[PDB]
């Protein structure tokens, strides 16, 4: 699978990984004690930057995430990155830096983090949703975030910046000026704004309208009313997948029964 | 009307740019949906415990 | 319902090649096909892919991109004007005429969605027609348009088996 | 109604527990006697709770042991104010002699005595038909009085409902089998009296019966009444239903899962991570 | 009902004086269906002679409704005031058959009234009468109709009877045969759980017994 | 979150927000179960690591 | 609803004390009758505006929403008024609950039914519905 | 032929009386098989009191951990009237004895009374297999399902949430006396043979079942059994870091009674709306 997922990278061919990677792994293939770690983080590091080139930040940060949690006590390499790109990939989707889970090995926290300083205060930048200080920043570390290959992923955090400021406008209005609008998400001008917002809408990151004749946009906060017969599709789909989780749940646990090494000790 | 909505005495608001009170004959027994808030965030925290047992 | 099996057929064709490179023709049919289906991702990637050769040599896929470059921007105008700008071959000229119509009908939507009231000569640049036409379009599908101020106004116009799966899975 | 008698169906289940009672202690089953009470209202009968009322079954003659019954009264006055003594209750098939002499005693006591004649050891389909009063024939010479059958009618209260509900097979046969059989049941009674609407419609159409101008005007408003509720309120309305109660089974489908995942996790720590 | 007495008296009249009694029949309150009279062989005898268009208005009254006296005015005869309201309250029936919404709009088209009041008070009249109930709507326009009687029968719609009734009886059987498969799908699978479940704990206990050897 | 209230800032206008309570328990029920989900196969997926001894030395 | 043709006679059995007027032009007996009439109107309608209303019980709007307004807050009558579109909502069904009503009354006309054909065909309906279920 | 619940036999009750096995351990009793003739003739007595009270004596034996109930009789209230009446438990001929007491609560839940646990704790000081039955006449009314009271006390001296709807007035006689009595789980039982048969009755009715009004009929329980289900997650997770069983077995009871309405609701709309569209 590592293997599969490095030559879909080389040669930019990421469709025919995708039936790879859709699929939650159960259970290693130990063949003959072959298998180690390195091969665990390479799936979970290369298919997580095989997601990112194809704009899917939900499942690469999923992605990214199992690499980091991997028990360790020796630095990897492989880890260093993906924690690199967990956190672009978190300010992308998301607004902030997803938190790891508790059982992340102690030496993630102590000696990658500390490696990794150029991406922490560029969420800590972030966060005070100001996007000048956010490029000043990427140009005094160009040299950093080049070297380590993965430029283009925080000029997306620089966009999503702006996504996220006029998101936060919804929270509190309900017709904005393009010109005020601009003026408060620094897009300097209100073509500019224009532009932002109808993108958002064709993307449907937004719920707006655009009406020229006055030079205002209204947000539309009507999402959907949970009441169509589509709903109840959805809610079908997500309550299958529960079913299915705990189908193999409960196999997973009758094999334990049925071990030998088990009711022994217990 | 002020004084008596903030007194709790008329349940009611005011529509400044109609000159509207429209009252409050609404809220339903919809508590069933208060109720399933209660089941969601229990259930969002159960899921945590489980998984994060000990280690 | 015909694109459905041509994209694929042209995807498992650059999979396996005698020798590892796939044919100029066929890497066309590939770029053209996703962009009619709005796959940005795997176009941008498509054109890395090309042998440096390959693209040297041919000169049509060096147009076929200018008009993939035109969409990434979201640069409507353009998308009509570079589809025009050039000649195609006769392999992938319907299919290019195809991506032209789709996006006639992306920019229909996304005014009809996003825009309560659009002036008509950027309206007219969306849908790519000129403005004289665009002000005869919008009436026949209902659309107000205003005189003395040259304004459009668009607006849009086994259960049974499924529930006893429920209570048997929780019954156990 | 034309004679205006209603049974509860409490006094069925009465006497249903005195038989089995009386036929386990006994061994084999023996026939019983007891007493109907009611509310009388000039024309209506209005059977309810009824008493034991033991009495004698000696050999073959039923002794009067009324007096018991007369105890009984004033006990059963004062739980009952409105209740008075109507008839008296019997376990077996036809009407017997024994039965016409207990009857002749008990019309000592009332004026209007009932007789039900409740049979336990039926095999067909329809319930036994209770009671088989009578305003007793009188002839020249002999009174040889019979019974004349006359309708009854299962006329029942609220709380009577809900408790025969919960009784019957409501909610190894798993839930969603006992509660499915009921709705089948009902739906097959309904589907029988459709049919049997259709085939007397289909008579008439071919001429098997005469033409009667006002059932099939009923029944032809019966088919435009058909279409219940179809409006657009109505099915908002169901749908909102069936999101509610999806959402309530995707909580509780994810409760079971997690418990089994702690019941999963509860063995795996037990297995690898001796600690 | 009170068309039983009606028909004693027209048994042996014919002519004029079977004529005269029709329209005290079309007159008299709580008669909304005059099938039986119909049938009678003193009024079909009507369809010979001057008398045939009488016959049409007892036809009309039994089938038809006020928009097709208004095509056939002419020829029908003049109608008192109550036999209008009359043929007007039959008009609701029929729609109310059809729908169990009635606009306002379509109510005031074929009752020939020029404004909502008045169409409101016939209404509020028809459901005195108890041929229609149901309840007024202003804010929607709608007449919502709960129960409407059956209006007359001919022999032409008794097929449109068993119809609708073969329909319904199809529709309670294939909800009995779903009802039956999914009682046996349950079963099915509470019984395929129950085996699994008594595997596994044959299994372990028969480790234990192969343990304590 | 002191206020629950929209500016329309075109006719300068504060409109109160009046939260629909059936839309957001929906959307935090289906939000907390795609997080299970996610959880779920995540430890799941942490169960074969433990189970075959991977790590890195 | 009782109109003005059918109130004459009674005013005249009525006391003289009985026809004094309540400062409004009004006579007493002609004010318990429209009272009578919008709580009957109240049956007959979900929702009444107040010009029908007024063209329905005579007194066309300066009192008609007054007296809905005044039978309102004392338990005579149920319902809320709409000031500003002018209507005066009744009562209304929650369609759900008219459904089952809905299939009772239909469940109701097939029992119904059922006897009219046992009564009027006593012999043809006994061997009809015992070969049905066989 | 099952049944085997009747022929009371006198000499196995009067070993288990005389043996006396519920003094050792306080939890012997759990279970309670009450009668169908017992539940009729019980909530129709609670019912023909409307908002008043209503109390009687329930008769029946003792099985091991389980206790049945055969028959029950009403009382005609404090007075010598009820005294009285007691005395027709030994005057007619019947072999059942007397188990406990039945009393309703009028729209007060199914809680026992501070007075109601005093009267337990006697009767069972002095006679030792009682029960007290707490059945609810409105709430059975207005949601349709029986709900059962069985509350058997504690002793004196000694130390060791289903329907909490009780608004504001008497829930606070609620906390006080909580763990004063344990409840029982109510098991029904059919003799079978003669009742079962004549359980057709209630197919007889046939209307009511096609159109039930589920789901709003008893909303208020459903609502009340997820705000009792929330905290029993809640103290479920506080012990995890078997209660999590109990709040599964809970959760899957309730959304079994929804989807089985939803199920009713969907064979109604295929019967009747879908039929000459
Ligand atoms: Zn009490």
């Amino acid at each position: 699978h590592a293997d599969l997922c490095q030559l879909c990278l080389l040669a930019k061919c990421f469709k025919p990984a995708l039936p790879y990677l859709d699929v939650d792994m159960m259970d290693i293939c130990k063949e003959n004690g072959a298998y180690d770690a390195k091969h665990f983080l390479c799936y979970y590091y290369y298919g997580g930057m095989i997601y990112t080139g194809l704009k899917n930040f939900e499942r690469a940060l999923y992605f990214y995430e199992q690499a980091i949690t991997t028990p360790a006590m020796a630095v990897s390499h492989i880890m260093l990155e993906s924690y690199k790109k967990y956190i672009l990939v978190s300010l992308i989707l998301l607004g902030k830096v997803q938190q790891l889970p508790k059982y992340t090995s102690q030496i993630v926290g102590r000696f990658i983090k500390p490696l990794s300083n150029a991406y922490h205060e560029l969420a800590q930048v972030y966060s005070t949703n100001n996007p000048s200080e956010l490029r000043n920043l990427v140009n005094k570390h160009s040299e950093t975030f080049t070297r380590d290959n993965n430029m283009g992923l925080v000029k997306q955090c620089l966009s999503s910046l702006y996504k996220k400021n006029i998101q936060r406008l919804t929270k509190t209005f309900l017709t904005l000026s393009l010109q005020d609008m601009a003026s408060r998400v620094q897009l300097s001008g209100p073509q500019e704004a224009e532009k932002y917002v109808l993108h958002m809408i064709e993307d449907g990151e937004i719920f707006a309208s655009i009406n020229q004749k006055d030079g205002m946009v209204s947000f539309h906060d009507n999402p959907e009313k949970y009441n169509n017969p589509a709903m109840l599709h959805n809610i079908d789909q997500e309550m299958l997948k529960c079913i299915e989780l705990d189908e193999r749940l409960k196999a997973m646990d009758q094999e334990i029964t049925v071990n030998p090494q088990f009711v022994q000790k217990s | 009307l002020v004084q008596c909505i903030l007194d709790n005495t008329i349940h009611g608001r005011i529509d400044q740019v109609n000159q509207l009170l429209e009252l409050d004959h609404q809220k339903r027994g919809g508590a069933r949906y208060t109720a399933l808030d209660k089941w969601t965030n229990q259930l969002n925290s159960l899921n945590q415990a489980v998984v994060s047992k000990l280690a | 319902f015909s694109f459905k099996k041509l994209l694929d057929q042209c995807e498992n064709q650059e999979l396996e090649a005698p020798g590892g490179i796939a044919t100029p023709p066929v890497y066309g049919q590939l770029l053209a096909l996703y962009l009619l289906h709005n796959d940005m991702n795997n176009a941008r990637y498509l054109w890395k892919r090309i042998p440096p050769a390959i693209k040297s040599a041919n000169s049509e896929l060096g147009g076929i991109w200018s008009v993939g470059q035109r969409i990434w921007q979201r640069d409507f105008p353009g998308i009509y004007t570079t589809i025009n700008a050039h000649q195609w071959s006769e392999t992938v000229q319907p299919i290019m005429e195809a991506l032209r119509d789709a996006t006639r009908r992306r920019a229909f939507a996304l005014v009809s969605q996003a825009y309560t009231s659009i002036i008509a000569d950027d309206f007219a640049a969306f849908v790519g027609l000129p403005v004289e036409e665009a002000v005869k379009g919008i009436l026949e599908q209902g659309w107000q348009a205003d005189s003395t101020t040259r304004m459009v106004l668009p607006r849009k116009p086994q259960q049974l088996a499924r529930l006893t799966d429920y209570v048997a899975f929780l019954e156990n | 109604g034309s004679v205006s008698v209603a049974l509860h169906p409490l006094v069925i289940l009465n006497i249903s527990d005195h038989w089995i009672r009386m036929r386990s202690q006994e061994g084999r089953p023996v026939q019983v006697i007891g007493a109907l009470i009611g509310k009388q209202e000039g024309r209506n009968i209005e059977v309810m709770n009824s008493f034991e009322l033991l009495s004698h079954t000696v050999e073959e003659k039923i002794i009067i042991d009324k007096e018991y019954y007369y105890t009984k009264e004033e006990q059963f006055k004062q739980v009952f104010k409105e209740l008075e003594f109507l008839g008296w209750y019997t376990t077996g098939g036809p009407p017997d002699p024994s039965d016409i002499h207990v009857h002749k005693q008990v019309c000592e006591i009332i004026e209007s005595p009932l007789f039900l004649k409740l049979n336990p050891m039926t095999k067909h389909t329809d319930l036994p038909v209770s009671v088989f009063e009578s305003v007793i024939d009188i002839i020249n010479g002999e009174a040889t009085m019979l019974f004349a059958e006359l309708t009854y009618t299962l006329a029942t209260e609220e709380a009577e409902r809900i408790g025969v509900d919960h009784v019957a097979r409501m909610t190894e046969n798993s839930t969603v089998a006992e509660h499915l059989i009921a709705q089948h049941s009902a739906i097959k009674m309904l589907h029988s009296r459709v049919k049997l609407i259709l085939e007397y419609v289909k008579a008439s159409e071919a001429g098997e019966v005469p033409f009667n101008h006002e059932i099939l005007r009923e029944a032809y408003a019966l088919c435009h009444c058909l279409p219940v509720l179809s409006t657009d309120k109505f099915k908002t309305d169901f749908y909102d239903q069936c999101n509610d109660v999806g959402l309530m089974a995707y909580l509780g489908t994810i409760t079971k899962t997690c418990n089994t995942m702690n019941q999963f996790v509860n063995k795996f720590n037990v297995l690898y991570d001796r600690q | 009902n009170l068309l039983e007495q009606f028909i004693l008296l027209a048994k042996g009249t014919s002519g004029s004086a079977l004529t005269a009694l029709i329209s005290q029949v079309l007159e008299a309150p709580g008669v909304y269906v005059f099938g039986e009279l119909l049938e009678l062989a003193n009024v079909q005898e009507l369809a010979e002679g001057a008398n045939a268009a009488y016959l049409q208005l007892l036809n009309l009254f039994a089938y038809g409704t006020y928009p097709d006296y208004i095509a056939n005015k002419e020829s029908l005869p003049e109608l008192s005031t109550a036999q209008q309201n009359k043929l007007k309250h039959l008009t609701i029936v029929s729609l109310a058959s059809r729908m169990k919404c009635i606009p306002y709009s379509v109510l005031l088209k074929d009752l020939e009234m020029r404004n909502l009041r008045e169409l409101e008070d016939l209404i509020i009249e028809a459901v005195y009468t108890d041929i229609i109930q149901g309840k007024l709507d202003q804010r929607n326009q709608l007449l919502e109709v709960d129960f409407c009687i059956g209006r007359d029968i001919r022999k032409k719609d008794i097929n449109n009877i068993v119809k609708t009734l073969h329909e319904w009886c199809d529709g309670c059987e294939a909800v009995l045969l779903g009802i039956e498969q999914q009682v046996l799908r349950a079963n099915q699978y509470k019984e395929n759980h129950n085996r699994t479940q008594q595997q596994v704990e044959a299994e372990v206990t028969n480790i234990k017994k192969t343990l304590k050897a | 979150g002191l206020i629950s209230a929209r500016v329309d800032s075109h006719s300068k206008i504060l409109y109160a927000r009046d939260v629909d309570q059936r839309s957001t328990t929906f959307e935090k029920s289906l939000l907390m179960g795609k997080e299970f989900q996610r959880r779920a196969k995540a430890m799941m997926l942490r169960a074969a690591v433990l189970r075959n001894q991977i790590h890195v030395k | 609803i009782i109109r003005g043709n059918q109130l004459q006679e009674f005013a005249a059995m009525l006391m003289p004390h009985q026809k004094a007027t309540t400062a409004d032009g009004s006579s007493i007996l002609d004010r318990a009758v429209i009272e009578h009439n919008l709580l009957s109107a109240s049956k007959l309608y979900n929702n009444i505006t107040f010009e029908e209303l007024g063209a329905l019980l005579e007194i066309p709007a300066a009192k008609a929403e007054k007296i809905a307004s005044q039978m309102i807050t004392e338990g005579r009558m149920n319902g809320f008024i709409d000031q500003i579109d002018g209507i005066v909502h009744f009562e209304t069904r929650e369609a759900l609950p008219t459904w089952d009503k809905q299939i009772q009354s239909l469940c109701f006309q097939v029992n119904n039914l059922l006897e009219k054909i046992s009564q009027t065909a006593p012999e043809w309906t006994a061997q009809a519905m015992e070969a049905q279920m066989a | 032929s099952i049944d085997e619940i009747y022929k009371y036999d006198k000499k196995q009750q009067q070993e288990i009386l005389a043996a006396k096995p519920w003094t050792k351990d306080h939890h012997y009793f759990k279970y309670c098989k009450i009668s169908a003739l017992a539940l009729l003739k019980m909530v129709m007595h609670a019912r023909s009191g409307g908002n008043l009270e209503v109390m009687g004596l329930m008769l029946g034996k003792v099985d091991g951990e389980t206790m049945i109930i055969m028959d029950s009789f009403a009382l005609p209230v404090a007075y010598e009237y009820m005294a009285a009446y007691i005395e027709n438990a030994k005057q007619v001929g019947r072999l059942e004895n007397a188990i406990g007491w039945y009393h309703s609560h009028p729209g007060y839940g199914c809680w026992l009374s501070g007075i109601d646990v005093s009267t337990q704790m006697l009767n069972q000081q002095f006679q030792e297999p009682f029960v007290a039955v707490v059945i609810d006449p409105t709430r059975t009314i207005s949601a349709g399902k029986v709900n059962l009271g069985a509350f058997r006390t504690y002793p004196k001296g000694y130390k060791p949430s289903e329907y909490q709807t009780i608004p504001l007035n008497k829930i606070e006689d609620f906390g006080v006396h909580c763990k004063q009595y344990y409840a029982l789980e109510v098991s029904y039982f059919k003799s079978s043979l003669d009742r079962k048969l004549l359980e057709l009755l209630w197919n007889k009715y046939w209307v009511n079942t096609l159109s039930s009004s589920s789901l709003l009929t008893n909303a208020d329980y459903t609502t009340g059994q997820v705000f009792d289900l929330s905290e029993k997650l809640e103290q479920s997770e506080a012990q995890l870091g078997d209660k999590l069983a109990k709040a599964t077995r809970d959760s899957c009871k309730t959304t079994i009674e929804a989807i089985h309405g939803l199920m009713s609701q969907v064979i109604k709309d295929k019967l009747f709306n879908q039929i000459n569209i």
